[PDB]
RNA sequence: GGGAGAAGGCACGCUGAUAUGUAGGUGAGGUCCCUCGCGGAUGGAGCUGAAAUCAGUCGAAGAUACCAGCUGGCUGCAACU
RNA sequence: AUGUUU
RNA sequence: UCGGGCUCAUAACCCGA
RNA sequence: CUUACCACUUUGUGAUUCAUGACUGGGGUGAAGUCGUAACAAGGUAACCGUAGGGGAACCUGCGGUUGGAUCA
RNA sequence: GUAAAGCGCACGCAGGCGGUUUGUUAAGUCAGAUGUGAAAUCCCCGGGCUCAACCUGGGAACUGCAUCUGAUACUGGCAAGCUUGAGUCUCGUAGAGGGGGGUAGAAUUCCAGGUGUAGCGGUGAAAUGCGUAGAGAUCUGGAGGAAUACCGGUGGCGAAGGCGGCCCCCUGGACGAAGACUGACGCUCAGGUGCGAAAGCGUGGGGAGCAAACAGGAUUAGAUACCCUGGUAGUCCACGCCGUAAACGAUGUCGACUUGGAGGUUGUGCCCUUGAGGCGUGGCUUCCGGAGCUAACGCGUUAAGUCGACCGCCUGGGGAGUAC
RNA sequence: UAGCUAGUAGGUGGGGUAACGGCUCACCUAGGCGACGAUCCCUAGCUGGUCUGAGAGGAUGACCAGCCACACUGGAACUGA
């Protein structure tokens, strides 16, 4: 938004699915995709397209199961002026491991799993679930 | 406001490049002008607690945008103010 | 603005040194300059001369004489000269 | 107007 | 002041003496 | 012996804090005291806010504002 | 929002926060290593007292601090930019936006003159008050002050307070159209600065109407009121001051999103324009309401929905927004 | 409590300590500290740790152990590692 970008992103999706929306959109950004991969490649979205070599556009194709949405439990965390950082023995574990928390480790951003799997900490992001 | 015939003049004098309304050089000059003019007007009435606000809004921007220079290309800042004697 | 010299205190002589008399003040030669002299600049001889700090010293006492606010607190009245 | 009473 | 009325009841109000 | 520093201690003048003080502002309790009835219904002049003046008391009145106002205005 | 709680409103320093891409740095951060964080409590396992209390071995632990070397995703710094944020230019658009200066017509009051005569005015009735010194009414002339009917509206403009006849001058903001230019220059903001309804205060002016105070008349058991007759401050102006309000959407500002329906108002593109109109797209604005939110009432794309940046504030009632 | 501070902040050279240093002295500059809260007022020995608590957090610092300070009150130096 007119301050913190990513914040809006996580919202856009949670909002859309809230009203069985097709697929919300937002101006794509390198960090936006790094968090996008951990969605399509982590089972949470169909896929994301692009548009604009100079004026990009992210496209998170939401999903829904039986009679409810898929990604129905997302929230930001390491927001500005409150950024959170934790060590390996502090790493998160979204909803008792049942969920996932995007973590921007020194070795690229990746799901909570790859965090311990790779053995290292990173800028915790959201609590996808 | 400044006569339409005015702005188009100052710009061709301060505008970083031939005919351009956007750079600080042009921004400032275009502002300082209306500020210097209104000064006399305000020397009259002086009760217009409304028109004066605009005087501030734009003046508050003068010192404001003038900073952009420092925070950015300082080489021109001094070269720009030395033109209208501003800051002093 | 005042009240306020509120109140209440400290130091005050003299000798020597800093400095053979100091800072400051005054300013003669000599040099320079130009209408060119009741000129200027520069020069600092001489003259004069506070004040401070040290150290030392005499008496009972150094603003020693003459001279020269007593001070504060509560209240009436009337602004005030 | 009041009622533990204009 | 008193006696009667008015009110659920007081005062007030009305009547009478 | 002398000087320097300095303790006990002396003096003046303020700051601060505690206790106390004739009388007194407002406040709080308490005995079915006396005077009203201001407010809650359109509370019987709709109420309240600022503010100003006045009156035994609630309060009254003026100016602006609010609805946190009744009726078929 | 209404339970305690959004400064009355703006501007803005510090402070906090920061669209996007690349390069660089490696400070925040992550990884591993090392010193070090006394022992003893504590805890895990295990021993010694007959058990237990207690005693005791080892280890874990001691978030910590620093240092060494690495990692570079995000954050921060530097360099280079980019454009959607924000800003300038052009042309227009509406409006009670503001300050100043003139001017207009209706009406009240007063004064004057004619006509005309025993009432007017007021109230629930009355009375005070005004009338034969001729009112009231009716007509003619003049003075003055304040306010701008109809328009006018859920209408408009403004940060808020607030701002209406007409005209001129000076002047602030908003909005739409094409592009052109700037190139994150932005958001918020303790303190600080400025604006502030009404009443009130100081100086000098002004004074028709209304009216605190006050004086009569009336009502009443009383009536320092409500009602009537009068009426001073004030209400008006210029300058200066006070800064309060149920300064109210009782809802801080900015930005991003999430069904829709009818109306208002104001730009602009377009359709036999071929109509009033038919279809778009913006700025602001009412009523309704959907998911959701909510203790409920209700709010509902102008949120009280879902998110983020910054700030202000709340923490039982009375005492008291009082005392010092 | 919103201002605070002259050996005060720094610089020269003397002096001094076991040793750095206004530690002290002379002179010189006029600094230094403060809302990231100085100065001032009240209170208190600090820690490991202790209690409580799911944890974060809150409360606490007796006996055990480390550190500091004190020894009738105020002051001072002597001996000596
Ligand atoms: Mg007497
Ligand atoms: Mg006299
Ligand atoms: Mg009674
Ligand atoms: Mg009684
Ligand atoms: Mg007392
Ligand atoms: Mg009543
Ligand atoms: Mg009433
Ligand atoms: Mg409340
Ligand atoms: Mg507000
Ligand atoms: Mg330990
Ligand atoms: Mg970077
Ligand atoms: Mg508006
Ligand atoms: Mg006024
Ligand atoms: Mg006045
Ligand atoms: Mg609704
Ligand atoms: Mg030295
Ligand atoms: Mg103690
Ligand atoms: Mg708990
Ligand atoms: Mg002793």
């Amino acid at each position: 938004s007119m301050q913190d970008p990513i914040a809006d992103m996580l919202t856009r999706i949670r909002n859309g699915q809230a009203a069985n929306k097709a697929a919300v959109t937002m101006p794509s950004s390198k960090l936006k995709v790094a968090i996008a991969n951990v969605l399509k490649e982590e089972g949470f979205i169909e896929d994301f397209k692009v548009e604009g070599d100079t004026k990009p556009e992210l496209e998170l194709t939401l999903k829904y199961f039986q009679g409810k949405a898929v990604v129905e439990s997302i929230q930001r965390v390491s927001r500005p002026g409150l950024r959170i950082y934790k060590r390996k023995d502090e790493l998160p574990k979204v909803m008792a491991g049942l969920g996932i928390a995007v973590v921007s480790t020194s070795k690229g951003v990746m799901t909570d799993r790859a965090a311990r799997q790779a053995g290292l900490g990173g800028e915790i992001i959201c609590y996808v679930a | 406001s400044l006569s339409t015939e005015a702005t188009a003049k100052i710009v061709s004098e301060f505008g970083r490049d031939a005919n351009d309304t956007g750079s600080t050089e042009v921004q400032v000059a275009l502002l300082t002008a209306q500020i210097n003019h209104l000064q006399g007007h305000f020397a009259e009435h002086k009760k217009d607690h409304h028109s004066r606000r605009g005087l501030l809004r734009m003046v508050s921007q003068r010192r404001k945008l003038l900073d952009y220079l420092k925070r950015k290309d300082v080489a021109r800042y001094t070269r720009l103010i030395e033109r209208l004697g501003l800051r002093r």
